[PDB]
This record gives structure tokens, C-alpha cells and sequence, in this order.
């Protein structure tokens, strides 16, 4: 039901699991615990509340997704890893 | 309506949503099933402030403005270790400067 | 309405 996300830095993110398959390189992985070297906590945490964003509004006026400017090419990077 | 949540301990983020409707012992349900510890094992906190297990998340401060899934609300967690001990939440990494 | 993809929302980001 709920996967573990664990950063560079060693926090772990616990999702849900139909959440985190937004990730198509996380939905290539899958035990319950993936763990990304290059990717720290404060990318990681925003990857995601954008799976959680995207399953809610993918069909719903959608609200703006924030990313500060400081970490939106650490994003892109993350981002273009993950395949979402 | 739902409310998004990030229940947070030491360097432990829960990703997970509710009702506003929810009480604050059924966060701690979630938790338990998660942590596999028991509601009256847990403390959970917002603004350093103790959260009443009676209370809905709304009555609390959670609402659907306030804890959005592109912006998800804090809850701190402390866990009995006896005694309970004082809340332990470890900042993310510091995002980098621009030019 | 549909979700624009997390490279595309960062790239818009760098934009701004």
C-alpha cells in the first residue's frame, strides 16, 4: 500500500504506492524501498507532493504547482530521472 | 473535504491525506499501521502545539486551503520511548542560491 | 484539465 523514498542526505519518504507509480522509473522498480543517491531531501519532498498533485487534479481549475526558482533545475534533473 | 499531510519524525516523512471531518486519533491509526505503534503511543503536534485526539483535523487547523497536495501541512510526531520525548523533526537539505 | 509533467513545471520555474 505505502513505498519508502529515501534521499541522499537519508530521509525517507513513506507514499502510497499508487501515488509513486506516477514515477515511471519508480513503477520499473516495482520490494517497498527505493533508494535515490543523487537526489536530496528538499527535491525529493516536492517529486513527492507532485505525485499526490497529479493524482488529484489529472481530470478535475487547476491550482499553480510552486517551485521556487533555488531548486527548479535540481527539480528538472530529478524530475527527467524519475520519467514523470 | 481532504487535507494532505506530511506527519514527520526525525528524518521519517508519512506522506499521506484525510478528512478535515478526520479526529486526530484516526491520523494516529494511520501512523500506527504504518510505525506499528499504538495511538496512545503517539503525541502528534502542529505549530508546537499538542493535538487533541477528540478533535477533527479542521477543528485543528487543517483545511482544504491550508493543507493542499502542492502544499501539504506539517504534523509533528513524538513517540513514547515511558516517557515521551520532546519533538524531533529533521529539517530537509537547504535548496541552493541563485546567481 | 490535466497536469503539465514535473520537467515541464521545473523548466517554467527557471523561466521565472
Amino acid at each position: 500500500m505505502y513505498v519508502k523514498l529515501i534521499s541522499s542526505d537519508g530521509h525517507e519518504f513513506i507514499v502510497k504506492r499508487e501515488h509513486a507509480l506516477t514515477s515511471g522509473t519508480i513503477k520499473a522498480m516495482l520490494t517497498n524501498e527505493v533508494n535515490f543517491r543523487e537526489i536530496p531531501s528538499h527535491v525529493l519532498s516536492k517529486v513527492c507532493m507532485y505525485f499526490t498533485y497529479k493524482v488529484r487534479y489529472t481530470n478535475s481549475e487547476i491550482p499553480e504547482f510552486p517551485i521556487a526558482p533555488e531548486i527548479a533545475l535540481e527539480l528538472l534533473m530529478a524530475a527527467n530521472f524519475l520519467d514523470c | 473535504m481532504d487535507v494532505f499531510l506530511m506527519i514527520r519524525r526525525h528524518k521519517t516523512t508519512i506522506f499521506t491525506d484525510a478528512k478535515e471531518s478526520s479526529t486526530v486519533f484516526e491520523l494516529k491509526r494511520i501512523v500506527e499501521g504504518i510505525l506499528k505503534r499504538p495511538p496512545d503511543e503517539q503525541r502528534l503536534y502542529k505549530d508546537d502545539q499538542l493535538l487533541d485526539d477528540g478533535k477533527t483535523l479542521g477543528e485543528c487547523g487543517f483545511t482544504s486551503q491550508t493543507a493542499r497536495p502542492q502544499a501539504p501541512a506539517t504534523v509533528g510526531l513524538a513517540f513514547r520511548a515511558d516517557t515521551f520525548e520532546a519533538l524531533c523533526i529533521e529539517p530537509f537539505s537547504s535548496p541552493p542560491e541563485l546567481p | 484539465n490535466k497536469v503539465g509533467s514535473l520537467q515541464y513545471l521545473a523548466l517554467a520555474a527557471l523561466i521565472k
